[PDB]
């Protein structure tokens, strides 16, 4: 559960979250409730259910990295627990909205009087095939169209195996909040509702880039060919995800390492401490990785320096903050920046400050010599940037060894 | 034949009767027809105000598990369900709880409970679940207690359905929608019931209902010996109003009134729903009753008894000095009624655990 509550990521919030004590709650989407055939209906690999089946809350993906469930704690059941505590009413349409007789009529009638409308969306994928685009699973496009027609307070919650296309509605003023919650396992619903009701502020951030379009990603991501010897050439090199997005100058929807809270954090007092170094003595096994500065005592993974910064909860509510550190290694055709540290502060009171610390190892500031076939620390001007996301970096400094 | 015995207030309603008579005495013929016939509003039925004497519209509201078509309330178990408890305490508390929710939603008259019509001649009865037991004794007991619960909570009851209303098939309520009329198409099923059976089986629960102080009774859609229940003189004027000494009002089921004059003469006191439901369910009194009085066909005093029977409940349950709050929900539904709804939360601690 605590994993779910720490992961769930807030992408948009025009004022609707956290919920106070809404009296009339509307829920949309089979994602909000059980698989109609049972949590384990899809079998040993969570891939045997029909393509149109209502599989319910998307708690894991398809294939060999799935597992059986003792139960699922559905969002609806958890939302209901909370409604009942508030002496409120709650109603869910969980059928296929396109194919079920009266579904659309029901939604039209249910939503206008709701204080808030949740829409649960999912996007299953699996081992054995690739997603054909950023397409919402089942009836999700429809759900969303209906929802914004009849309600001005839609809160979208996505259970997905990756980025999905929400371009149609993400800038609709009627969509007041959007959250992704990934694949939260069995404690799906009870990990989420605390966040929505504001018992714990959301603290999770995107572990990849949310581009406005599949066309903004590394070309030829999937090659389709009947050719007896199929060929993908990684001609983009090191430039995947936000590295690609950064180098090409492409603004995504939501950047790598982005995710809102219910409060704001102000960054301050950047500090690089050259005296804060230490030898790697802890790791279980060692590589035979070659590097310039090697002298028979030392390591690629020695922490050469350490960098510090200060966050201040400048908001109105307690909240956790994932601080990120990026470095610009100099060189030719070198990423605009690369993440070389993160430190999550837990539950920072309003007005309070905490120090963020980042141990930079040697390898963290090195390049591969193609010619000499070793790791070496380049010369040049290293940019160090610290902040909230891969594009929210209010503190830079420069280092030159 | 069987004349209409005048109301006198009985045992418990003595002072309420006398306030009712007093008020009715002041009423014009228009006022009499205003209160004895349904008008348009948010509740299942609504009596016209007597606005010059400050009598307001009465909200009549379904139904026998609690106020229907409202938000902010609880869904109680059915009569069938309490019956199965065989627990008098639960039967009472159920009704008492239904009662506070009716009162607090703003209902003057609860179209409840179901007290032996249908009782259960057929196990296929579509609405048999609204009643209790398939047994006069047990149904009488539950009916007594169901009535007491609602009335103790400050809501007039309309026990239903009188009587011998034992199948839904071809009840054939009165409806004159489109061009077509049910009266042209097919008469209601006629329950034809000997006098022992009527006494020993069907009347038994209603006797209990009367004894508990049900303020009103709703006459059923079926006909009895080929006369409509709502204009059956033997059934309403003699069996109910004389032998069971019933002191309250007979409300038509919605389209259970088929005529103007026999109804006025043979026991009916309230025409429902009147102007409600686009007038589609019959509208036999109102302006028609005004005409019939003014031209000597129907005695004004006959209609004053009806209005007295209506006001008796008003005054007895203290709705005059302690009025229910405004009713806030459109329970009729668009496009039949195009009115916006408010919101009121009426759920109280204790109700969920009682259920
Ligand atoms: C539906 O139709 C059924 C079937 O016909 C109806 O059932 C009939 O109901 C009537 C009552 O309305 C009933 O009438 C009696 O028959 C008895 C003989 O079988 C008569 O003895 C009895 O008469 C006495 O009662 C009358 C009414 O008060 C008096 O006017 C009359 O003078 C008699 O009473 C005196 O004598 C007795 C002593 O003998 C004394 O105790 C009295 O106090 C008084 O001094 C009835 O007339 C029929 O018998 C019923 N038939 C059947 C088969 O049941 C039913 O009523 C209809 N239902 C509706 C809603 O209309
Ligand atoms: C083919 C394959 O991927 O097999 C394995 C078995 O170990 C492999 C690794 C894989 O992790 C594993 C266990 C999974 O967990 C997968 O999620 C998984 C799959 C990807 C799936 O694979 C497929 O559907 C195959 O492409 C499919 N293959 C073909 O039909 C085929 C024919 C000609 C050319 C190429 C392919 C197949 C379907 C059903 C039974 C056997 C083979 C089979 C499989 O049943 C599962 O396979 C079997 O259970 C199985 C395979 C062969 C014989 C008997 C049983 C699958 C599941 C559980 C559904
Ligand atoms: C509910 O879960 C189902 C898994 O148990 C899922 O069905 C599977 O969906 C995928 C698409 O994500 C299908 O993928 C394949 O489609 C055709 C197969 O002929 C190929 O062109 C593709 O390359 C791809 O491999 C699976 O076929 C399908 N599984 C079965 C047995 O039908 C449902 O889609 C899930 N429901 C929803 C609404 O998301
Ligand atoms: C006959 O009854 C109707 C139905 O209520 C009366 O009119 C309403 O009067 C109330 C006050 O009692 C007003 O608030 C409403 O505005 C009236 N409604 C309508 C539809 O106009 C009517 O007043 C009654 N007439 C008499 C003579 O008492
Ligand atoms: O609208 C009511 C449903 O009735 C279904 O049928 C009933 C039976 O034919 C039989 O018991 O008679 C009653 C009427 O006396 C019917 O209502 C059937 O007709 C469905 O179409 C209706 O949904
Ligand atoms: C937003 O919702 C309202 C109903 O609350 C609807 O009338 C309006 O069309 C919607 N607008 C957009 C931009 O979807
Ligand atoms: C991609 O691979 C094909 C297959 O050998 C090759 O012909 C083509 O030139 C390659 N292009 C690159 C590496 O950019
Ligand atoms: C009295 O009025 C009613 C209804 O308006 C009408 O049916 C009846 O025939 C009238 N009778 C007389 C004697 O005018
Ligand atoms: C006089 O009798 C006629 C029926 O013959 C009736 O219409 C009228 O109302 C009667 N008057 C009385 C007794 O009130
Ligand atoms: C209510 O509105 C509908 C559609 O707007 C209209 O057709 C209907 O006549 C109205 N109902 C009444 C009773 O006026
Ligand atoms: O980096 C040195 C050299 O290594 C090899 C090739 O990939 C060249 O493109 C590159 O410039
Ligand atoms: O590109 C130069 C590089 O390519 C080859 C390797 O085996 C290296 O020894 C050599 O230095
Ligand atoms: O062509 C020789 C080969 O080794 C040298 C490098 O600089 C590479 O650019 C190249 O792959
Ligand atoms: O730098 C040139 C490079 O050539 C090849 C190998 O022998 C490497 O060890 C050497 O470093
Ligand atoms: O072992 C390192 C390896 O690097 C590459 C070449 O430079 C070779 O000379 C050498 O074998
Ligand atoms: O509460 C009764 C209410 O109903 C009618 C309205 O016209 C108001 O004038 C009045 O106050
Ligand atoms: C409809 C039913 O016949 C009636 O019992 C209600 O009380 C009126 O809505």
């Amino acid at each position: 559960k605590e994993i779910g509550s720490a992961s769930v990521t807030l992408l948009k919030n025009t004022g609707s979250l956290p919920l106070k004590h809404p009296q009339r709650i509307a829920v949309l989407g089979n994602d909000a409730t059980y698989n109609v055939l049972g949590p384990n209906a899809c079998g040993l690999a969570n891939s045997a259910c029909d393509i149109d089946n209502l599989n319910g809350t998307l708690t894991t993906g398809g294939g060999s990295g799935s597992a059986l469930s003792p139960y699922t704690i559905t969002p609806l059941e958890a939302l209901q627990k909370r409604a009942i505590e508030d002496n409120a009413e709650i109603a869910a349409v969980v059928a296929n909205s396109n194919t079920t007789t009266g579904a659309e009529d029901a939604i039209a009638a249910l939503l206008p009087d709701a204080d808030v409308t949740f829409v649960f969306l999912n996007r299953y994928s699996e081992e054995g095939a690739d997603a054909p685009d950023f397409s919402l699973g089942g009836d999700g496009d429809n759900l969303m169209d209906l929802a914004v027609t009849y309600s001005s307070n839609v809160v979208v919650v996505i259970h997905t195996t990756g980025v999905v296309d929400i371009e149609k509605w993400a800038d609709n003023p009627n969509v007041t909040a959007i959250l992704v919650a990934y694949l939260p396992g069995q404690e799906a619903g009870n990990s989420l509702v605390p966040v929505l009701y504001g018992d714990v502020a959301p603290s999770g951030k995107l572990p990849w880039t949310w581009g406005k379009s599949i066309d903004d990603y590394v070309p030829n991501g999937v090659v389709y060919t009947d050719a007896y010897s199929p060929q993908s050439n990684f001609t983009e090199g090191v430039f995947i995800d936000y590295r690609w997005f950064d180098k090409m100058g492409i603004t995504p929807r939501y950047e790598f390492g982005f995710g809102l809270s219910y409060t704001t954090f102000t960054y301050s007092n950047l500090i690089v401490d050259h005296g804060r170094w230490a030898k790697d003595y802890s790791s279980v096994m060692e590589t035979a990785e070659p590097f310039a500065e090697w002298d028979g005592t030392n390591s690629l993974y020695d922490v050469i320096f350490t960098v510090f910064a200060t966050i201040t909860n400048t908001g109105n509510l307690t909240g956790s903050e994932v601080a990120q550190l990026y470095i610009s290694i100099p060189g030719d055709n070198q990423p605009v920046r690369q993440l070389r540290g993160f430190d999550k502060i837990k539950d920072l009171p309003v007005g309070d400050s905490a120090v963020v610390t980042f141990p930079i190892r040697r390898k963290d500031v090195s390049s591969w010599s193609v010619v000499d076939q070793l790791w070496y620390v380049p010369n040049g001007d290293f940019l160090i940037s610290v902040g909230g996301s891969s594009r929210d970096l209010p503190l830079n400094t420069t280092w030159t060894p | 034949q069987w004349p209409a015995p005048l109301a006198n207030g009985g045992k418990s309603w003595a002072s309420a009767f006398k306030k009712a008579k007093a008020t009715v005495t002041e009423m014009t013929v228009e006022e009499l027809a205003n209160i004895t016939s349904g008008v348009i509003g948010l509740c299942s039925g609504v009596t016209g105000a007597v606005t010059r004497l400050g009598i307001p519209e009465f909200c009549l509201q379904d139904g026998p598990i609690g106020p229907r078509g409202v938000h902010g309330s609880s869904q109680f178990p059915a009569g069938l369900t309490v019956a199965a408890t065989w627990d008098r305490t639960l039967m009472y508390a159920r009704a008492r709880g239904m009662g506070q929710e009716f009162h607090d939603q703003g209902v003057h008259l609860a179209l409840a409970p179901v007290t032996g019509g249908p009782l259960g001649r057929t196990p296929l009865n579509g609405r048999g679940w609204e009643g209790t037991f398939a047994d006069p004794y047990a149904c009488g007991e539950a009916s007594y207690l169901s009535v007491k619960g609602l009335t103790d909570a400050g809501v007039a009851t309309v026990s239903k359905h009188w009587i011998a209303y034992e199948q839904e098939t071809s009840r054939n309520l009165y409806i004159d929608i489109d061009g077509v009329s049910q009266a042209d198409i097919q008469l209601p099923i006629s329950s034809n019931v000997d006098d022992l059976t009527m006494h020993e089986l069907y009347m038994w629960s209603f006797a209990e209902a009367v004894r508990a102080g049900t303020n009103h009774i709703m006459c059923s859609y079926n006909r009895i010996n080929n006369t409509h229940s709502c204009s059956n003189a033997k059934g309403l004027n003699q069996l109910l109003k004389t032998e069971l000494n019933f002191q309250g009002g007979v409300v038509s089921d919605w389209g259970g009134q088929w005529d103007s004059v026999p109804a006025a003469e043979n026991g009916l006191d309230v025409a429902m729903p009147g102007k409600g439901f686009l007038g589609a369910l019959g509208d036999f009194w109102g302006a028609t009753l005004v005409e019939l009085i003014n031209n000597g066909t129907v005695s004004e005093d006959l209609v004053r008894d009806k209005a007295v029977r209506i006001l008796t409940g008003y005054y007895y349950l203290g709705q005059d000095t302690n009025p229910p709050p405004p009713f806030v929900y459109n329970t009729i539904g668009a496009p039949t009624l195009n009115a916006t709804s408010g919101y009121r939360n009426v759920r109280k601690p204790g109700t969920a655990e009682l259920i």
